[PDB]
């Protein structure tokens, strides 16, 4: 028995359709779409800026890495 | 059964209940009472019905002096035509832990008044049946499902209704079980509808004739019970279908007919579920939603 | 007795209460889904692996070519060989945001279930480290010799611990033949252990995003997640069907396209890129021995995360400031897992010293005070 | 895609590309003289191509022994008539036969005896059944293929 | 009504509904395969081997 | 819950199988065997990972592979040794397992006895395939003659051949996937092995009397954990007597000689435990009703539980069952010695009439002969 022992609940009223009743992907762009944004807008300034500021660590220490290869004409400059 | 009606033909006026909201009891007036009567209480929306040891002849002529005057315009003599009412693929489930026993209906759309199938569906459900733990019977009912009640305990009644009205009507079954002997109720229930759609045998309508024959016989005994047929005959069939007649309707009934007759109106078909009470055990409408179809 | 056979059957039972009637949360979302994701990818790499091996030959000098034939010669070998090894990849993607999930919404309180799940992992990273060696190229010869060297590290036990290990002196055919029976071997033992993680599982079912008891809202698996799973099964499995059927040779070493010699070091030794994070903390303590221990700690470290979970709160829904403190630690194991693919030279050293030195802290100390600094936050 | 996939790996365990190399072979009868005998390999086993005189062509052709060891009729396998086509393999102890002399003509075992004609058929020795002669075509009319 | 009566032919009787999947499934391989060959084969015309097979057989040797 | 062998969901699933377990007072040595197997086999796979890990499949260096094994790994003739006999332990362990059930009717447990069948067919073909991985001249010619029988199938039997072989002969094609099969199947063993117990536990064992036994169970620990013990000590000295003193007392010397598919070994005979099935499958001359005949020897199995026609479950009480059960263990030991020996006259005539009476007692005999006893009871 998993179904039936689970919690102790009253007063609560609960409707519902059938599938066949309703769509199955409705308001798209009155519902659905406007939440995409607003759950897009309330994480992305909690998720993006690690992951911004792990690029450019990435930027940085490429670019260095590349520039420690290339030469410093200052080496030779007084070589004959 | 108010919940079923209220869900099933849920945005209709057959979704309300007979006694009204508490708003309405409340601030109803005796302007809105009057107009109630004067608007529906007309000579041709209703039927003086007698039975007893009353001269038919004699009926007419009191009823002739003291039902009145006739109506002038168009309009106060044509019956008015009901909207019809939208049957929704739906559930309602009121829950309450604290309530001792759960209460299940779950029905599809019915027919109407009307239709010779309703004969049909009457003799499906008189194979069904019904039970509640005082059937002397028990284990040896020849009701399939009532059988499986007993044996495995599955509920303290269950009863089978085809409740029709003028243009549409409801085709179900209703239970009361423990909080734990729900979803093997309802899957043992389930498994009869679709039993009746598939595997109908002809010993078993043959049973089912008899107990329906038995019925409305039943139906009509005394004087009040032959008033309320013949009140509800006229009001619905436009006249008096006699037990003779009944009874050629019935036993025309056979195995093949009960199959494709319940095939018709239950396999596969989104049906109205209400839920009241301690409900877990049962839940999800696609399972029940399932159970709808391959026995 | 009981009405139906599926509650009955002792075998269609257990079916039943795991696939069927099971109660699982409503709400819980589509980082759920990994689970049976690595369920399918588990039984897929099974069966990709069994039909490998019936033609695979298990020596040094048949090895390669055997690998080879039946990529050349087996009807559509060389789609099973490229299923299994790209598939090996889906497995570690699915296994990361498997445990990043639980991470996140807190599904370490389950202890049982973390802890077997952990072990889970262990295994399957053994099993991956194992079948490298089989095609035995360049990079699977020398992958296994750099990495197995480092048990030498150990005081007294340690250089005799390899030489076992080997069955020699170094690594040969005695050593490709018993990581051929190890390779065969331990995914029977992962698919032993899901079951005891699964087990577990069922005990207190299963979590839910809010972290709030969901035993208010219970819908059965079948058909609500048993239908979202197929759903994120064939939503993940296109992009490595595509991986695999346009750029199969994306992810792997050329290197191992050069039979195994034992006379010529390749110039970058890195391993796979579900390798790489850990590669690049071993090589953050230039000490051997500290490396190893390093090594061992950056995976053994999920043991420690259910005793330092300090909110009032079990997910991280509600939490800001554990939230972008959990996604330093994600970005962390990008950087660790680019440090790894690149050679020990300056600046990579020192981003790599750095990263791997957060990494610990994140989840050491600063996880377990912002928790305790939120707690105060919500008046507690 | 069950359906594909599921044949595709059924697949990967029938005969693969260099196993099915080796299942066809060709003989140019171009090559095969009247007074030596070659023979080839085909699936690992010696493969018997005779080539003979007017004297075992027709003197060969005489066939006796009322019930014979094996159920061999001319009308059956044998196409060609100055060709004979044969698997060098005995059926006693699955040993190859040598092409010299030996006593019916054709073949001997250098084993347990079994002395096979000219047509390979058993004659003086222990040996189960015939010799065997493979499923071959011989459309190519100047080289004959044994696939 | 196609919808209305693919449901009540095929897709109602559980029994027709599987057969429907079966020829349904034949069908579409059929389709499936000789589409997709096509649209590869044009996306390489001439580069294929049955396109340059006419070169070195089947005319001249 | 006050303990916690009771509450933890691992530990009691250990103990409500090892530990608490309720099981019959009675239950003789006859029920040891059950779990002899269940060592036995954790015993076959550990001996088998260890010769695996210096194994080659490779038709070229698999004689010389476990030649390697036995000449210079550490105990590696022994481990050789022990793996090579401990699979005669387990048919010998698994035939009186299989007895035991057959005359104490434990066979109607039948979720519980098909599984074991399954178990069965399975091991079997875990030990046929075992077999090849030498690549010895028994080896490849046992393997030749028995999967050449698949050609005797209608139509679909060449394909069917040609496909397990994966060319047109036994080779190195089939080899490495007899050892990839080899390796596989005794962990299905193992996985079953979980089904055939948990079938088991939902009726509990049954008890030479065949009478409900709830009168007086005793916990399986320490009364049959100390038996089971006992009586693996007591049948692992007559096999490691076996294998430290006879080690080739059992086994073909022609699989001393390199496979070589160009001389047929004279006499091709299988290991002790197939004879009775290879004399069977000798007796139909007929190379399809041989397959089949083979075939139902041992799926007949399946037919047992159908075939109980006696009002008491066991045996115990039933002297005319008992007497009839012997001929058959005698007719199987007739049947092992026919197909050992060569297929010459007066062999092929016993072969066909034990091989006759084998099914008729279990097809006709057993359950008329219970019938016959049911009256002489008065029922
Ligand atoms: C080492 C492995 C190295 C490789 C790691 C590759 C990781 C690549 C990035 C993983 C994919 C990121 C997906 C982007 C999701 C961004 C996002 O929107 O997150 C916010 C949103 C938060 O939701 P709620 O607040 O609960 O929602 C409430 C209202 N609905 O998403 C989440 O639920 C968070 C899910 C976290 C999964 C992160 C997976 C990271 C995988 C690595 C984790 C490793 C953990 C430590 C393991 C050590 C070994
Ligand atoms: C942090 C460490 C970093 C370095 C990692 C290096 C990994 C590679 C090391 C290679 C060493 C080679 C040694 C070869 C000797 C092999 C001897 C042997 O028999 O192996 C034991 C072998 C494998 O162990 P490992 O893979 O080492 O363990 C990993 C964690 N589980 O044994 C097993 O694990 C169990 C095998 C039996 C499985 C039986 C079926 C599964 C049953 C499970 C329970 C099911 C309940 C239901
Ligand atoms: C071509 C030559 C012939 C091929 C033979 C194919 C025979 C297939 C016959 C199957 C018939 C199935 C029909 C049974 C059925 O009813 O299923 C129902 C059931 C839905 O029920 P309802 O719609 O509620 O039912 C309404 C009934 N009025 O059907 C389903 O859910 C199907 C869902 C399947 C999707 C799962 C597969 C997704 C992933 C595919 C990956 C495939 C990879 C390859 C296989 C794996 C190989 C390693
Ligand atoms: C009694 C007839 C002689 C039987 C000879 C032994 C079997 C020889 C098999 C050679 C073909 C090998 C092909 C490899 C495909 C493996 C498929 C597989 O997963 O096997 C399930 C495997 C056993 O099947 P195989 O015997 O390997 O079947 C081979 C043909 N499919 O495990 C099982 O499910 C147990 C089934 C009972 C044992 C098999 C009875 C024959
Ligand atoms: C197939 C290959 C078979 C090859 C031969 C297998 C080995 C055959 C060994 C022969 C048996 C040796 C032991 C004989 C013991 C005789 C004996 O003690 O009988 C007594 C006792 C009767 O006593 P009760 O009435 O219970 O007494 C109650 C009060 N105490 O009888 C028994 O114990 C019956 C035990 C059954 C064991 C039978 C072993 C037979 C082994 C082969 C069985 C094959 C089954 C069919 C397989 C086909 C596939
Ligand atoms: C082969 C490896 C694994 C398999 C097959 C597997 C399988 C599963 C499945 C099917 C679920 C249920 C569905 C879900 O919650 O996603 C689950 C849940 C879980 N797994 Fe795993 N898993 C594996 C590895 C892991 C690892 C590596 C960890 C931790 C480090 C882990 C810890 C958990 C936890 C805590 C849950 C409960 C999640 C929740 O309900 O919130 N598992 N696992
Ligand atoms: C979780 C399960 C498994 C994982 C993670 C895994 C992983 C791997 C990996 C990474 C390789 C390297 C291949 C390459 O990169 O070229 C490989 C090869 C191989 N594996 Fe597995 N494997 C698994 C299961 C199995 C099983 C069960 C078998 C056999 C029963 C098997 C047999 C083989 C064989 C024969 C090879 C050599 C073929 C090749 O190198 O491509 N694998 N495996
Ligand atoms: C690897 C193979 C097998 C293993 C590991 C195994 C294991 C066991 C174990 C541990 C028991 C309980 C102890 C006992 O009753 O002896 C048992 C009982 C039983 N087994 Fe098996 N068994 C195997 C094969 C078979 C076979 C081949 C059959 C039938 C053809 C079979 C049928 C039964 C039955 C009917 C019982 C119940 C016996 C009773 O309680 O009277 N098993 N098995
Ligand atoms: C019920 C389980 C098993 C049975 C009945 C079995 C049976 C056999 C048999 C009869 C042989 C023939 C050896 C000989 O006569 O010379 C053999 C060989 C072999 N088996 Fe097993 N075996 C089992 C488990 C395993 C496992 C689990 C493995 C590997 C993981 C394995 C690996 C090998 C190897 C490598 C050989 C070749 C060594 C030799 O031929 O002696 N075996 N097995
Ligand atoms: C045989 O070597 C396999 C390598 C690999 O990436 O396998 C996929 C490899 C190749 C080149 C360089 C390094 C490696 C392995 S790095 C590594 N391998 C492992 C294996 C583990 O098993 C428990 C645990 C942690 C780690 S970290
Ligand atoms: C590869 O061949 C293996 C033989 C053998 O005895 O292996 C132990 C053998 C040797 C010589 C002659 C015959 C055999 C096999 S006889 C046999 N082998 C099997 C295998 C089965 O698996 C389900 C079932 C029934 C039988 S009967
Ligand atoms: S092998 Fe040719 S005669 Fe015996």
């Amino acid at each position: 028995i998993h179904f039936g022992n689970l919690a102790r609940v009253r007063h609560i009223i609960t409707y519902s359709l059938s599938p066949f009743e309703q769509r199955a992907i409705p308001n798209i762009f009155s519902d659905a779409l406007p939440n995409v944004w607003r759950r897009f807008s309330s994480q992305v300034f909690k998720v993006a800026p690690p992951f911004l500021g792990a690029y450019l660590l990435y930027s940085w220490g490429t670019q260095e890495f590349e520039r420690l290869k290339r030469k410093n004409p200052a080496d030779y400059e007084n070589d004959q | 059964f108010d919940y079923l009606h209220a869900t099933a033909f849920q945005g209709t006026a057959l979704a309300r209940t007979v006694e009204g909201t508490t708003e309405n009891i409340k601030h109803l007036t005796r302007a809105d009472l009057a107009s109630y009567i004067d608007t529906h209480f007309k000579a041709p929306r209703m039927v003086l019905a007698a039975a007893g040891g009353i001269s038919h002849k004699e009926l007419v002529d009191a009823a002739r002096q003291h039902f009145s005057g006739v109506s002038f315009t168009y309009k106060e003599d044509a019956v008015p035509i009901l909207p019809r009412c939208r049957f929704t693929g739906s559930e309602i489930r009121a829950r309450d832990d604290a309530l001792p026993v759960a209460h299940v209906a779950l029905a599809v759309e019915g027919p109407g008044w009307a239709d010779p199938d309703n004969v049909v569906l009457h003799v499906a459900n008189a194979i069904i049946g019904r039970y509640d733990r005082t059937f002397g019977g028990g284990k040896h009912l020849s009701s399939r499902l009532a059988a499986l009640a007993v044996e495995h305990k599955l509920c303290h009644s269950f009863q089978t209704f085809n409740t029709s009205y003028s243009d549409t009507g409801l085709f179900g079954f209703h239970f009361v079980a423990d909080p734990l002997s729900i979803d093997d109720m309802m899957f043992c229930a389930q498994g009869e509808w679709m039993r009746l759609c598939t595997s109908t045998t002809e010993s078993e309508v043959k049973r089912a004739k008899n107990h329906l024959r038995s019925a409305m016989v039943a139906q009509l005994d005394g004087t009040t019970p032959v008033c309320e047929t013949i009140g509800s005959h006229l009001l619905n069939y436009g006249r008096r279908i006699s037990l003779e007649e009944w009874d050629s309707r019935i036993s025309a009934v056979d195995a093949r007919m009960v199959r494709d007759v319940c095939s018709k109106y239950i396999y596969d078909k989104c049906p109205a579920l209400a839920a009241v009470g301690p409900i877990e055990q049962l839940l999800d409408y696609n399972r029940i939603r399932s159970g709808m179809y391959w026995i | 007795m009981a009405p139906n056979i599926r509650k009955s059957h002792p075998l269609l039972k257990m079916i039943n209460n795991s696939l069927i009637d099971l109660p699982a949360p409503s709400n819980i979302s589509a980082w759920w889904n990994f689970g049976s994701l690595l369920a399918v990818c588990l039984m897929t790499q099974i069966l990709t692996g069994l039909l490998l091996a019936m033609h695979y030959t298990a020596d040094t000098s048949l090895a390669f070519s055997s690998v080879a034939h039946t990529c050349r010669n087996v009807q559509y070998g060389w789609l099973i060989r490229n299923l299994h090894a790209n598939g090996a990849s889906f497995f570690f993607i699915c296994i990361f945001l498997h445990i990043g999930r639980g991470l996140y919404y807190g599904s370490y309180l389950y202890k049982e279930t973390w802890n077997t799940g952990v072990i889970l992992l262990l295994t399957l990273m053994a099993t991956a480290f194992v079948g490298y060696v089989l095609p035995w190229g360049q990079m699977s010869f020398w992958g296994a010799t750099v990495i197995t060297n480092l048990f030498s590290a150990i005081p007294y036990i340690g250089h005799t611990l390899v030489e076992w290990a080997w069955g020699g002196f170094s690594v040969d055919n005695p050593t490709l033949t018993r990581f051929f029976a190890l390779h065969f071997l331990l995914p029977f033992a992962i698919a032993g252990i899901t079951i005891i993680h699964l087990t577990f599982l069922h005990e207190s079912g299963s979590n839910n995003p809010l972290g709030i008891s969901s035993d208010s809202d219970k819908i059965p698996f079948h058909p609500y997640y048993s239908f979202k799973d197929i759903l994120g099964l064939t939503l993940m499995l296109t992009p490595f069907l595509t991986l695999a059927l346009f750029s199969p040779n994306l992810l792997g070493d050329p290197e191992n396209f050069t039979p195994a010699n034992p006379l010529v070091t390749p110039p970058h030794i890195k391993p796979e890129w579900y390798f790489l994070f850990a590669y690049a903390i071993l090589r953050s303590i230039p000490n051997k021995l500290g490396g190893v221990l390093a090594l061992a700690a950056s995976v053994l470290i999920l043991f420690l995360i259910p005793f330092l979970h300090k909110s009032k709160q079990r997910t991280m829904t509600f939490r800001p400031l554990s939230q972008t403190l959990f996604w330093l630690l994600v970005a962390n194991l990008l950087i660790l897992t680019w440090i790894g693919s690149q050679p020990v030279e300056h600046p990579f050293i020192i981003i790599g010293q750095m990263a791997s030195l957060s990494y610990f802290t994140i989840l050491l100390i600063l996880f377990p005070t912002i928790g305790t600094l939120e707690n105060k936050m919500l008046n507690y | 895609a069950a359906k594909n996939v599921v044949t595709q790996f059924i697949s990967s365990l029938s005969a693969s590309a260099d196993v099915l190399a080796l299942s066809k072979i060709e003989i140019k009868l171009s090559d095969i003289p009247e007074g030596k005998n070659v023979a080839f390999k085909w699936r690992g086993k010696p493969l018997f191509v005779r080539h003979r005189t007017q004297a075992e062509i027709n003197q060969e052709a005489e066939v006796d022994v009322s019930k014979l060891r094996d159920p061999q009729h001319d009308l059956d396998r044998v196409k060609k008539p100055e060709w004979v086509i044969l698997v060098g393999v005995c059926t006693h102890l699955g040993c190859v036969p040598i092409a010299n002399s030996g006593d019916f003509g054709g073949y001997y075992c250098p084993c347990h005896g079994s002395h096979y004609d000219a047509s390979g058929r058993i004659r003086k020795g222990p040996a189960p059944y015939n010799l065997e002669v493979p499923t071959y075509q011989f459309v190519g009319d100047d080289l004959v293929v044994v696939g | 009504a196609l919808l209305r009566q693919a449901y009540s032919a095929l897709f109602r009787r559980t029994s027709t509904f599987a057969l429907t999947v079966v020829l349904g499934a034949v069908l579409f391989e059929r389709a499936f395969d000789q589409g997709a060959d096509a649209i590869f084969e044009h996306l390489n015309e001439g580069k294929l081997w049955k396109h340059i097979k006419h070169k070195y057989e089947a005319s001249e040797e």
